[PDB]
RNA sequence: UACGGUGCUGAAGCAACAAAUGCCCUGCUUCCAGGAAAAGCCUCUAAGCAUCAGGUAACAUCAAAUCGUACCCCAAACCG
RNA sequence: UGAAGGUGUACUGUGAGGUAUGCUGGAGGUAUCAGAAGUGCGAAUGCUGACAUAAGUAACGAUAAAGCGGGUGAAAAGCCCGCUCGCCGGAAGACCAAGGGUUCCUGUCCAACGUUAAUCGGGGCAGGGUGAGUCGACCCCUAAGGCGAGGCCGAAAGGCGUAGUCGAUGGGAAACAGGUUAAUAUUCCUGUACUUGGUGUUACUGCGAAGGGGGGACGGAGAAGGCUAUGUUGGCCGGGCG
RNA sequence: AGGACCGAACCGACUAAUGUCGAAAAAUUAGCGGAUGACUUGUGGCUGGGGGUGAAAGGCCAAUCAAACCGGGAGAUAGCU
RNA sequence: UAAGGUGAUAUGAACCGUUAUAACCGGCGAUUUCCGAAUGGGGAAACCCAGUGUGUUUCGACACACUAUCAUUAACUGAAUCCAUAGGUUAAUGAGGCGAACCGGGGGAACUGAAACAUCUAAGUACCCCGAGGAAAAGAAAUCAACCGAGAUUCCCCCAGUAGCGGCGAGCGAACGGGGAGGAGCCCAGAGCCUGAAUCAGUGUGUGUGUUAGUGGAAGCGUCUGGAAAGGCGCGCGAUACAGGGUGACAGCCCCGUACACAAAAAUGCACAUGCUGUGAGCUCGAUGAGUAGGGCGGGACACGUGGUAUCCUGUCUGAAUAUGGGGGGACCAUCCUCCAAGGCUAAAUACUCCUGACUGACCGAUAGUGAACCAGUACCGUGAGGGAAAGGCGAAAAGAAC
């Protein structure tokens, strides 16, 4: 599913309200893309489903510190 | 003269069986309401 | 007769069993069938008996 | 704790057979005992094809409830109450009013 | 082979009139047995029950008849005979 | 003879001709619109096995379980 | 020493009503003054049950057709038996699959069911009846398609789908003739057979797949030959002499 | 050879009469069209409701169709009877 | 407990018992076919087909156990590759499903109202989905007050149909503050001496209780009417028992109960001494939660529809200061006041009743009351989802009518 696998940003629901205030239900995806980080703890390419904050967040922290939150919570990757 | 209603114990298992309701969640509510109504037949079988 | 068949060895509570069903139980059940049988009691009695036995020997 | 029981000699307190006495023969589940010689019905006993067919009228003895019947004093001389007490280990009955031992 | 099971098979013998006409001409048995009991079981039964020289055992499962008794209809139990042929060493 | 039938025998028991929409024919000729699959079956070897187990044949022998089997079935028994 | 209810009668109030009492009924009823309402029915093509009307009217379901004698019975157009007659006969006959699920057969019973009567019945009530190595199912294999470990995808539910596993309407081993029951028979019986396995015995020898190859294994139409089921006519055998 | 011809089975449904509280909620009787093909049919699949399917009539989707059926929102709403 | 029993229609038959292993009734046990999450594989549920390992076997074959999937954990054995890693086995252990309402979250209508209708309403309602638990959720202030002070949350009553919001229409609708119910707080983002101590929880046992069987339990007679007396009539008597029910008509005293007094071999709901596998009291140095707060863009939640809109939430793009600091006080600014976000955990008051008891009705009394007083979610209807009836009373006693 559209869900990114670092912060967890999944589709939320809301309106798409036009000029004369018609409110008609969509939804709001996140930025996800599958990326390859270079893991240089164990030498080797980690493919990830994450959104553009995710990104991010793995450049402000490292990749191994997010792949310790994400293997703590129980996931694959 | 060619009625609606032309019976085959096959055709009726496999399309109303216990389990061909079994197999779908919607076909398993089905089952949850006829046991909660309380019904003798459960199922055509 | 429980309490009795309690103090009773396990290789021979057996022999009880084995003598319970092979006549009595079936001698009976095949006699009430022809009709030569009057009296009907002894068919419960017996599975009773039996009842009785093959729960006092599950001793493990 | 039955007050009127199998071999217990009664007296009736209502019904046509009021002040008659006797025997109860088997007091019943539902709560009613039969007693000897007091509720004579005259039946149409019909006389069916298989054992005995007798084919006559027969003055069974009819069912009375419990509470229609006290338990003769033989003493007194009248229907009297039943207790129950523990003498000794067992538990027994007994008489109000002249506190004897049946 | 399968002992103190093998007293349960059998239930009773079967009075019929193609029962009777199976008895002398045919040198058979008909009898009830139970809703499992194989050919081989009933076979091995009468071996050691009656004790006798089975040729061979032919079964069926006789369907219970819907009956009635006033206003719940009823349907009997679905019982099943064995007709035991017998050797020339015969008796019952 | 129970006027139901029960139980004994029982002769000839051949030839020609005609003939299918059946069978040979899952064949043959032809046409194009070019006409399932997969096991059983037969065969060849790998990983192995090498007096062996395994195959082959032949005289055996033991087995072949379970369920359906009544009756209607172009109809008074199914669908109306 | 007879309540409510039912049903009559007699008084009584301006009205909704009230009072008393006869019969039925066979056990509950309730003054007064207050309180609370599922509080009053003729209509709603109102809703349920009962009963009328049309009316002893239409109809009794193919125009294939009956007739008579005897039987049984309380009773016979209808049932049973007999003799004629008629009708179907590529069916209105005989086997099945599907679908029904005891309707089959015997004995008994006619209240209801049967568009009439009914002794008869697919009706009621008992009892009886379905016998397989070879027929079919199950089983080995697959089509369409279904399900689908992981997997990809999807807010959740879940969608798709791979290795697999199901799925016949298709492919894969073998039994026939006769006799038999009131009711089953390629199943029971008699006479002849066959097919796959295990476990032996033996002489003889390379066996062995989740693998390779072969086969299974295939359309329409047409034509022709050879046959057979089957028929017809002779002969033959038993009876017949109008 | 043939979306060839005549014509039974089979598939259809042009005309007429009967029937119209029917024998039948679409039939019967007499004629009628196709009948080796764009044929017909058995068995089993698949397609689902603004959806399917449709040699296209708004046809058909269980005697229901210009939006099926069952349950629910639900005692919708009714300036109307 | 006990003199009667073998459930009902419902006889009958044949037998148990009768001072107690008959029956009965309770606590723990045993047995517990097949289907069903179904779990060895399949499957038209209640059927079909195995594998493996033990025992037996007289050729024929038996018997018992195990073998589903996933989620962690462990040993491992391990590809493309040098070490690995993916993988593949094995085995622990958990989960799976069902269930009336109540609870939190993810999604989320329309009819309708606005006398039309599109913003709005209906309404975060119906419904669908996920996770729960006995309750759930919330919760110890980056709260809100107004120079006065309150002190976590929740629920009830006011404030108030007020202030506001609003095609300023229809409608929606607070808070502050006050009165009540109930009250309670902690832990993490760690270094001294000194030490297991106060806290949760073992497991206990062992008292107190309760619950699931039970025991005793008072005192009325005579006449009259009648089929029958409990009735009338006249005299008694118990009452911590005149609740209620039965009994041939209306019973304090005939019977079952009732008040009351008493019970447990046993398995449980509880209520604190307390030996303790096991777990840090105190104490001070501090640290004190960054793709975060905030901003732009788009939506949503706040009574508040972007409005002059604070605050909260975020899909998207960005980005501080981090106690000399930061948040809020309804545009915004400056002074004062107040709190300390970016991590967790918490009883009670609160909601609900499929279910077990007791008790109560100015509730119904068979067209009512549940659809169902009765063998009813049955018959019957429908391919199916689903829809869905009708049908109570002889009598005190069958004495149910022999002939
Ligand atoms: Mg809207
Ligand atoms: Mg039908
Ligand atoms: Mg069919
Ligand atoms: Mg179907
Ligand atoms: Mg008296
Ligand atoms: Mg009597
Ligand atoms: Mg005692
Ligand atoms: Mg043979
Ligand atoms: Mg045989
Ligand atoms: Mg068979
Ligand atoms: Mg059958
Ligand atoms: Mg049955
Ligand atoms: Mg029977
Ligand atoms: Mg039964
Ligand atoms: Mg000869
Ligand atoms: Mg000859
Ligand atoms: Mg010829
Ligand atoms: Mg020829
Ligand atoms: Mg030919
Ligand atoms: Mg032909
Ligand atoms: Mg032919
Ligand atoms: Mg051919
Ligand atoms: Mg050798
Ligand atoms: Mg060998
Ligand atoms: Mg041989
Ligand atoms: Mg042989
Ligand atoms: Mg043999
Ligand atoms: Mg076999
Ligand atoms: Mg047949
Ligand atoms: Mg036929
Ligand atoms: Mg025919
Ligand atoms: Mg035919
Ligand atoms: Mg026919
Ligand atoms: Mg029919
Ligand atoms: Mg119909
Ligand atoms: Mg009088
Ligand atoms: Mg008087
Ligand atoms: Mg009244
Ligand atoms: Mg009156
Ligand atoms: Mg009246
Ligand atoms: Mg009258
Ligand atoms: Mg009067
Ligand atoms: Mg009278
Ligand atoms: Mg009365
Ligand atoms: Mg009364
Ligand atoms: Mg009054
Ligand atoms: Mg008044
Ligand atoms: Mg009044
Ligand atoms: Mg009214
Ligand atoms: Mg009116
Ligand atoms: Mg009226
Ligand atoms: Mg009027
Ligand atoms: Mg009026
Ligand atoms: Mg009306
Ligand atoms: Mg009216
Ligand atoms: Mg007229
Ligand atoms: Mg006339
Ligand atoms: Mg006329
Ligand atoms: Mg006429
Ligand atoms: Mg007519
Ligand atoms: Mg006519
Ligand atoms: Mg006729
Ligand atoms: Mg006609
Ligand atoms: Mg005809
Ligand atoms: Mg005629
Ligand atoms: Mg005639
Ligand atoms: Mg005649
Ligand atoms: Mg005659
Ligand atoms: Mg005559
Ligand atoms: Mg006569
Ligand atoms: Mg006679
Ligand atoms: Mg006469
Ligand atoms: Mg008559
Ligand atoms: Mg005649
Ligand atoms: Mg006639
Ligand atoms: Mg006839
Ligand atoms: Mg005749
Ligand atoms: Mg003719
Ligand atoms: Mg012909
Ligand atoms: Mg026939
Ligand atoms: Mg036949
Ligand atoms: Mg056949
Ligand atoms: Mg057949
Ligand atoms: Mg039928
Ligand atoms: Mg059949
Ligand atoms: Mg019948
Ligand atoms: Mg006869
Ligand atoms: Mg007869
Ligand atoms: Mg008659
Ligand atoms: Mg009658
Ligand atoms: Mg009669
Ligand atoms: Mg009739
Ligand atoms: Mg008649
Ligand atoms: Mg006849
Ligand atoms: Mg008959
Ligand atoms: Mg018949
Ligand atoms: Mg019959
Ligand atoms: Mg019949
Ligand atoms: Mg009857
Ligand atoms: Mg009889
Ligand atoms: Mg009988
Ligand atoms: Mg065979
Ligand atoms: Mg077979
Ligand atoms: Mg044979
Ligand atoms: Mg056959
Ligand atoms: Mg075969
Ligand atoms: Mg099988
Ligand atoms: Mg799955
Ligand atoms: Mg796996
Ligand atoms: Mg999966
Ligand atoms: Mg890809
Ligand atoms: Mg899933
Ligand atoms: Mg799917
Ligand atoms: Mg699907
Ligand atoms: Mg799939
Ligand atoms: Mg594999
Ligand atoms: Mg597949
Ligand atoms: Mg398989
Ligand atoms: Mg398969
Ligand atoms: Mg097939
Ligand atoms: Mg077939
Ligand atoms: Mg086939
Ligand atoms: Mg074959
Ligand atoms: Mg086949
Ligand atoms: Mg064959
Ligand atoms: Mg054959
Ligand atoms: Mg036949
Ligand atoms: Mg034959
Ligand atoms: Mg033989
Ligand atoms: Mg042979
Ligand atoms: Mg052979
Ligand atoms: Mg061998
Ligand atoms: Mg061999
Ligand atoms: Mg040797
Ligand atoms: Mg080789
Ligand atoms: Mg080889
Ligand atoms: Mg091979
Ligand atoms: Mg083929
Ligand atoms: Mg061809
Ligand atoms: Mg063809
Ligand atoms: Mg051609
Ligand atoms: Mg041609
Ligand atoms: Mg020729
Ligand atoms: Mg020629
Ligand atoms: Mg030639
Ligand atoms: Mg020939
Ligand atoms: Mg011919
Ligand atoms: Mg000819
Ligand atoms: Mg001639
Ligand atoms: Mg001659
Ligand atoms: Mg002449
Ligand atoms: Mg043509
Ligand atoms: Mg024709
Ligand atoms: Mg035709
Ligand atoms: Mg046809
Ligand atoms: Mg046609
Ligand atoms: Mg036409
Ligand atoms: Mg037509
Ligand atoms: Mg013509
Ligand atoms: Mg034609
Ligand atoms: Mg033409
Ligand atoms: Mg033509
Ligand atoms: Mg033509
Ligand atoms: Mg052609
Ligand atoms: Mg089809
Ligand atoms: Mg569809
Ligand atoms: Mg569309
Ligand atoms: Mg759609
Ligand atoms: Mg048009
Ligand atoms: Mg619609
Ligand atoms: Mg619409
Ligand atoms: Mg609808
Ligand atoms: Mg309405
Ligand atoms: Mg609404
Ligand atoms: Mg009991
Ligand atoms: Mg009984
Ligand atoms: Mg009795
Ligand atoms: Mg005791
Ligand atoms: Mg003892
Ligand atoms: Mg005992
Ligand atoms: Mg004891
Ligand atoms: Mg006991
Ligand atoms: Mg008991
Ligand atoms: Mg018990
Ligand atoms: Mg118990
Ligand atoms: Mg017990
Ligand atoms: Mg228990
Ligand atoms: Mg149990
Ligand atoms: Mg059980
Ligand atoms: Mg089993
Ligand atoms: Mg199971
Ligand atoms: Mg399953
Ligand atoms: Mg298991
Ligand atoms: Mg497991
Ligand atoms: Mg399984
Ligand atoms: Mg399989
Ligand atoms: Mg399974
Ligand atoms: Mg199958
Ligand atoms: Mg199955
Ligand atoms: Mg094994
Ligand atoms: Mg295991
Ligand atoms: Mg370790
Ligand atoms: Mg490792
Ligand atoms: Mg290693
Ligand atoms: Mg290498
Ligand atoms: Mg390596
Ligand atoms: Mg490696
Ligand atoms: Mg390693
Ligand atoms: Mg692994
Ligand atoms: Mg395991
Ligand atoms: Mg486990
Ligand atoms: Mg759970
Ligand atoms: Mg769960
Ligand atoms: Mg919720
Ligand atoms: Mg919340
Ligand atoms: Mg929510
Ligand atoms: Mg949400
Ligand atoms: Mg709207
Ligand atoms: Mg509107
Ligand atoms: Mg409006
Ligand atoms: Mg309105
Ligand atoms: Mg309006
Ligand atoms: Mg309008
Ligand atoms: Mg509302
Ligand atoms: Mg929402
Ligand atoms: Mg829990
Ligand atoms: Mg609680
Ligand atoms: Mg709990
Ligand atoms: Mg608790
Ligand atoms: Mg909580
Ligand atoms: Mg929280
Ligand atoms: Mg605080
Ligand atoms: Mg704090
Ligand atoms: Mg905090
Ligand atoms: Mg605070
Ligand atoms: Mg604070
Ligand atoms: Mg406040
Ligand atoms: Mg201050
Ligand atoms: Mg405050
Ligand atoms: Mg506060
Ligand atoms: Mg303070
Ligand atoms: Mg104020
Ligand atoms: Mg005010
Ligand atoms: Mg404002
Ligand atoms: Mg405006
Ligand atoms: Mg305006
Ligand atoms: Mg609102
Ligand atoms: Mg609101
Ligand atoms: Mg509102
Ligand atoms: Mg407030
Ligand atoms: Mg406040
Ligand atoms: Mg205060
Ligand atoms: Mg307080
Ligand atoms: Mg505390
Ligand atoms: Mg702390
Ligand atoms: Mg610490
Ligand atoms: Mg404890
Ligand atoms: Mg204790
Ligand atoms: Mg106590
Ligand atoms: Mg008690
Ligand atoms: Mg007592
Ligand atoms: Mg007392
Ligand atoms: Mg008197
Ligand atoms: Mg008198
Ligand atoms: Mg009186
Ligand atoms: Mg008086
Ligand atoms: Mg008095
Ligand atoms: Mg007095
Ligand atoms: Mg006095
Ligand atoms: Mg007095
Ligand atoms: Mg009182
Ligand atoms: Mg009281
Ligand atoms: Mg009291
Ligand atoms: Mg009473
Ligand atoms: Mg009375
Ligand atoms: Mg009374
Ligand atoms: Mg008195
Ligand atoms: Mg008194
Ligand atoms: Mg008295
Ligand atoms: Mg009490
Ligand atoms: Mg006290
Ligand atoms: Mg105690
Ligand atoms: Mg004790
Ligand atoms: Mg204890
Ligand atoms: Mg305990
Ligand atoms: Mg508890
Ligand atoms: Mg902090
Ligand atoms: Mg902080
Ligand atoms: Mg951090
Ligand atoms: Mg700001
Ligand atoms: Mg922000
Ligand atoms: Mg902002
Ligand atoms: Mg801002
Ligand atoms: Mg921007
Ligand atoms: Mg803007
Ligand atoms: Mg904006
Ligand atoms: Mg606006
Ligand atoms: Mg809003
Ligand atoms: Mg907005
Ligand atoms: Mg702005
Ligand atoms: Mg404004
Ligand atoms: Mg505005
Ligand atoms: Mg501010
Ligand atoms: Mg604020
Ligand atoms: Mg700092
Ligand atoms: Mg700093
Ligand atoms: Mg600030
Ligand atoms: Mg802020
Ligand atoms: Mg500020
Ligand atoms: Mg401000
Ligand atoms: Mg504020
Ligand atoms: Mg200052
Ligand atoms: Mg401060
Ligand atoms: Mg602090
Ligand atoms: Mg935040
Ligand atoms: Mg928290
Ligand atoms: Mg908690
Ligand atoms: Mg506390
Ligand atoms: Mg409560
Ligand atoms: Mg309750
Ligand atoms: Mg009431
Ligand atoms: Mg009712
Ligand atoms: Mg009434
Ligand atoms: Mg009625
Ligand atoms: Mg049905
Ligand atoms: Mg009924
Ligand atoms: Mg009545
Ligand atoms: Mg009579």
């Amino acid at each position: 599913s559209r869900v990114c696998q670092v912060t967890g940003k999944r589709p939320v629901t809301g309106n798409n309200r036009s000029h004369a205030l018609n409110a008609t239900k969509r939804r709001f995806l996140p930025n996800l893309h599958s990326h390859r980080f270079w893991v240089e703890s164990e030498k080797r390419f980690v493919t990830l489903r994450v959104s553009a904050k995710g990104m991010r967040v793995i450049d402000k922290k490292g990749i191994d510190t997010v792949l310790a939150e994400l293997r703590a919570r129980g996931e694959k990757y | 003269m060619k009625r609606t209603f032309q019976p085959s114990v096959l055709k009726r298992n496999r399309s109303h069986g216990f389990r061909a309701r079994m197999a779908t969640k919607n076909g398993r509510q089905v089952l949850a309401r006829r046991r909660a109504k309380g019904r003798a037949r459960l199922t055509v079988s | 007769m429980k309490a009795k068949e309690l103090r009773e060895k396990s290789v021979e509570e057996l022999n009880t069993e084995l003598l319970n069903l092979l006549r009595e139980q079936f001698n009976l059940r095949m006699q009430a069938a022809s009709g030569q049988l009057q009296q009907s009691h002894l068919l419960k009695q017996v599975r009773r008996d039996v009842a009785r036995v093959k729960t006092l020997l599950n001793e493990k | 704790a039955a007050k009127i029981r199998r071999d217990d000699e009664v007296i009736v307190l209502t019904g046509k057979d009021k002040g008659k006495r006797g025997k109860v023969k088997n007091v019943l589940s539902s709560g009613k005992v039969i007693v000897e010689g007091i509720n004579l019905v005259k039946k149409h006993q019909k006389p069916v094809p298989a054992l005995n067919q007798p084919g006559g009228i027969v003055e069974k003895e009819a069912a009375i409830q419990v509470s229609n019947v006290a338990i003769f004093n033989a003493a007194t001389g009248k229907a009297d109450r039943v207790g129950f007490r523990f003498e000794d280990g067992k538990k027994v009955r007994f008489f109000k009013s002249n506190s004897e031992t049946i | 082979i399968r002992e103190e099971r093998l007293l349960k098979v059998l239930r009773a013998p079967h009075v019929s009139e193609k029962a009777s006409t199976a008895m002398e001409k045919s040198n058979t048995i008909v009898l009830k047995v139970a809703k499992d009991a194989t050919k081989a079981e009933i076979k091995a039964a009468v071996q050691k029950l009656f004790e006798v020289e089975v040729e061979v055992v032919n079964t069926l499962v006789v369907k219970g008849k819907v009956k009635r008794h006033g206003q719940r209809i009823g349907r009997r139990s679905d019982w099943k005979k064995a007709y035991v042929t017998l050797k020339e060493g015969q008796n019952l």
